């Protein structure tokens, strides 16, 4: 998702 | 928007990708002071509402001792951590073993690895494979592979050369945001265009996510496009997270953007014949591309002020 583009995110 | 927070640790990177939204390189000097970052991390760890702290850059593993020290400040408070990296450190399997052991003992719930044709001149394919393969031993860490692509560089061979190391890994190929090095080093004809000024009913921001950026400012999201805008949530050097959240929730521009979408701002520019004057692009790779072009100067933001004031008096 765009709002968390430059970040690691859980599935 | 107070359950997650991100810190951009530094603009310094071992790579110098031609698309980089921050133009990161080994000689990049933009960063917040280390002691200031220790204080932000301590505050976020002590905060009762924050559940997830994310680190980004730049390359966060470049100064690993400082990253591990920040992860250790958070440890007694049991907050979840996410990391994103170019995986340069994957060159050594022993180094990979050490870092996965640390991430697992420091509540790192997600690791995103970026690899594509733009990252390839700086990191070997084998380094990425080492990280992807060892991650199988840590099923509680959600692993992702992010690939930034253009029409001339679609990363079709990168994926084949990664072999079976990508099995079970979530892969997302995404287009470029025309910011930073992508503005001058990539031909605009090579950036995919999925949206136009006419399909405005699809231009809605996916949601806010607070980022304390390496330029010392605070942004309402982590999209590459936001960092070129003048939308900041910082009003002073020592600002609490409660104040940051209060400002995000009382920002009239961001409230109007969330409730009405980009078409509210685009229709004002069309009505007043300011599309050419503001250099609004006709086509774009994503919804964030409109965002950047509407608000990437103080003149542009201020321009909307009387219309936002009228909206506030009419509604509320
Ligand atoms: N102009 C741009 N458009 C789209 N994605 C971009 C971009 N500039 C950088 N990115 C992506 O933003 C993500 C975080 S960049 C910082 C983290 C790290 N150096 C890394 O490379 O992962 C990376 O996946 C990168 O490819
Ligand atoms: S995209 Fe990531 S690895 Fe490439 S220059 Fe930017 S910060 Fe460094
Ligand atoms: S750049 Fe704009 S549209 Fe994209 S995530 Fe950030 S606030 Fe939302």
């Amino acid at each position: 998702k765009e709002n968390r583009w430059i970040l690691g995110s859980g599935h | 928007y107070n359950k997650t927070v991100s810190i951009n640790l530094d603009s310094r990177c071992n790579a110098s990708c031609d698309h980089c939204c921050f133009s990161s390189s080994p000689t990049s000097t933009t960063r917040m002071e280390k002691e200031y970052i220790r204080e932000l991390v301590t505050e976020f760890a002590k905060n009762k509402t924050i559940q997830v702290i994310s680190f980004t850059g730049g390359e966060v593993f470049l100064d690993y001792k400082f990253l591990k020290e920040l992860m250790e400040i958070i440890k007694p408070y049991e907050k979840q951590i996410t990391l994103i990296s170019n995986g340069f450190w994957g060159l050594s399997k022993k180094k990979v073993q050490e870092y996965f052991h640390d991430m697992n003992s420091l509540n790192v719930i997600a690791l995103t690895i970026s690899y594509d044709e733009y990252h390839a001149p700086f990191v070997k394919s084998s380094s990425i494979k080492n990280i992807l393969e060892h991650s199988r031993k840590y099923p509680d860490i959600d692993i992702s592979l992010n690939m930034a692509v253009t029409k001339d560089k679609m990363s079709n061979h990168i994926l084949e050369e990664l072999g079976d190391s990508i099995l079970g890994v979530k892969i997302t190929k995404f287009p470029m945001i025309s910011v930073g090095a992508a503005k001058t080093r990539i031909k605009q004809e090579n950036i995919h265009k999925f949206y136009s000024l006419e399909d405005e009913d699809s231009l809605h921001c996916p949601g806010y996510d607070i980022v304390y950026h390496h330029d010392g400012e605070i942004y309402p999201c982590a999209s590459p496009a936001i960092f070129e805008t003048k939308i900041t949530l910082r009003e002073e050097y020592n600002q609490s997270f409660e104040r940051t959240v209060e400002k995000l929730n009382s920002n009239l521009l961001l409230f109007i953007l969330r409730k009405e979408g980009f078409k509210w701002f685009l229709n004002i520019l069309k009505e007043n014949n300011k599309i050419e004057e503001f250099d609004i692009p006709y086509e774009f790779s994503s919804i964030c591309g409109v965002c950047g072009s509407l608000f990437n100067s103080a003149e542009k933001i201020n321009y909307f002020y009387p219309y936002m004031e009228k909206y506030y008096n009419e509604n509320f």
